[PDB]
């Protein structure tokens, strides 16, 4: 695994590599990795995400751009603008993540002010979609 | 405020109803202390989720 | 906290966020967030209402991608009435009309009249004029 | 009866003074001073007490 | 299709409720003070 | 009534009939032994005879 | 064929199928109505056991 | 109002269905039903949580049209 | 004692542990009243009157 | 007791609620009879007081 670690204020992160027989979880945690639908079949998007004690999820990152990561994996891209902020909440200043990692996970519509003020009768149907097995 | 009241009680007569009216404020002010502060350290939601 | 305790899960399958009003599935041992209430049912198979349940209970079990069938009805209230009534009309603007469909008893009162008798109305379509009586153009 | 006369114009004088249209603002301090005008005439005048 | 919002209400002034909260506060501290000298 | 009420919610529900009985007589013990204690005497001085 | 109306003025079609009727709740018995009336209506998606199995990451917009 | 929980309108525009959780968002007199609680603080602008509202009282109002951003 | 058996015998093991602190402060409240408590008609001596 | 308990032996099992008030409330008569039985007092001899 890389390791990318960085302590607010820093000017500087540190990059590293670790090995070892298993992914760097806890055998009591290992059950609740999540498993992504993965519909680009392009060596860009991850098969799976996990998330950790201590996990950040407003996100910030290098003219900036912020970014509003689910639960369930996926990234929503969300306006800088006094409306859009005041709107959802997310007053408070997001922590830092490297663009390697964060376009690993799949990206939903930005949640601009703009475009959610719409109606419909009915919505369209997702092609390609995945099984669920009980 | 306390100095206008240090100034004006010395020299005022008050009627028996109001005197035990004020040594009646302070059991008042006595008795909430103790399920407040077991309150504010939480001990009351520590318990109930056990 | 005897009468009711933090590890009674599990009442039902269909359970929601009691803060955030989110609503969750159960299959298997993990919990998958639903678009709705309809698809929730659908895929429990059980005929039930969402039982709400503490924020801090449902950030313990794993999670799953969404499921279920986009914008489908959020509510079922099946409903059956003594008789079947449905109308369609239509009102003429003054060179545009506008169609307005009805579903249940009409309200007759005011100039509104049934067209009985030997009242009749005359409209245009594609070109013909036809007349309107006895219940026939 | 002078004195009792005096006590309207000064009174419509203080609730006309806010700007806009008439309502709820200029009667807060329309009735303060008239409040305040008949207490004070009271005390310094001991006279027509009802 | 996009979705008709309502126009806003105008905010409403605050200067009358300035000078009519003033007000008060200027007329009990006035009749106040004869009040109170008085009493010396 | 809390020990009572615990029992339930734990299902077993030993109480009805041959159960109840037991808080049912032991009820009316607790209030002999309090009123046993007020019943010491017979005598008035109240406000409407002062 | 069965059909469900919203309020909001969609209409959806149920699957005439005992473990679609019963997990909806729709064991009961239904009201008729006239095919010229009721086309006026919006059409939505197909309620059925098989079409709500599915997963997505995340939704489209056309 | 422990023994049977319910609950009212309010000057609050974002409401819930006390029995059956559905999304409802109010604009002018009208409710419109919302696709999930992202879309409806966007178009309310105010950063809250939903209101519990009884089912018999949201009926009386009129509707309109589904609202908002699909799976938010 | 016999209902806290009768629970027992009954399978209910709710009282076990921390459980157990209800059965414990009520039959020490009851001792309290039957041994102390006041004294009768004819012991009219008491901590107020002496 | 034998008398309820035999009932139950045979399965009828009549009483609760309904049922049980007439051997619950007939319980109470046979207490009231044995008070009478000691009544009178104030003669307080006893031997800590010999």
């Amino acid at each position: 695994c890389w390791w990318w670690e960085r302590t607010a204020g820093e000017n500087r992160a540190r990059v590293r590599v670790v090995s070892g027989p298993t992914i760097p979880v806890a055998a009591t945690e290992m059950n609740k990795v999540v498993s992504l639908v993965k519909a680009d079949t392009s060596g860009r998007q991850a098969d799976q995400v996990y998330f950790g004690p201590d996990h950040a999820n407003f996100v910030a990152v290098t003219s900036e751009s912020l970014w509003w990561v689910t639960d369930a994996g996926a990234r929503f891209g969300v306006e800088d603008s006094k409306e859009a902020r005041d709107a959802l909440g997310l007053t408070l200043t997001p922590s830092l993540a490297p663009w390697v990692a964060l376009r690993l996970l799949p990206q939903g519509p930005t949640l601009s002010r703009a475009d959610a003020l719409v109606e419909h009768d009915t919505l369209p149907m997702d092609m390609t979609p995945a099984e669920l097995v009980v | 405020a306390g100095m206008a009241a240090a100034a004006h009680v010395p020299h005022t007569i008050y009627s028996p109803l109001f005197r035990k009216f004020v040594e009646w404020i302070e059991y008042l002010c006595l008795m909430p202390i103790f399920p407040l502060a077991l309150w504010l350290m939480n001990v009351y939601a520590a318990i109930r989720y056990r | 906290s005897f009468i009711s305790p933090s590890g009674q899960l599990n009442e039902s399958p269909i359970i929601a966020d009691r803060d955030s009003g989110a609503l969750y599935v159960r299959v298997g041992d993990r919990l998958y967030p639903a678009l709705n209430l309809a698809s929730a049912r659908l895929i429990t198979g059980r005929p039930d209402n969402p039982h709400l349940v503490r924020s801090s209970q449902i950030a313990t079990m794993p999670r799953g991608p969404l499921v279920g069938i986009p914008g489908a009805p959020s509510s079922f209230s099946p409903k059956s009435p003594p008789a079947s009534s449905w109308l369609v009309c239509d009102t003429v603007a003054t060179q545009g009309v506008t169609v307005t469909v009805i579903d249940g008893t009409p309200d007759l009162t005011g100039h509104r009249q049934i067209l009985s008798g030997s009242d009749a109305v005359v409209l245009r379509y594609g070109g013909d004029a036809w007349v309107i009586r006895e219940g026939r153009r | 009866i002078m004195l009792m006369s005096a006590i309207m114009p000064v009174t419509v004088a203080a609730a006309a003074a806010p700007p806009g249209p008439v309502g709820s603002p200029q009667a807060v301090l329309g009735f303060g001073v008239l409040t305040v005008a008949a207490a004070l005439a009271l005390r310094f005048t001991g006279r027509r007490l009802g | 299709a996009p979705l008709v919002v309502p126009q806003p209400p105008a905010p409403r002034d605050m200067v009358p409720i300035w000078v009519a909260a003033g007000g008060l506060a200027g007329a009990l501290l006035i009749g106040g003070a004869v009040f109170g000298t008085a009493t010396l | 009534g809390g020990m009572v009420a615990m029992v339930f919610a734990s299902g077993s529900h030993v109480f009805g009939g041959i159960g109840s009985i037991f808080p049912l007589f032991m009820m009316v013990g607790i209030m002999m032994m309090m009123f046993r204690g007020m019943g010491g005497g017979q005598q008035q001085m109240s406000r409407p005879k002062l």
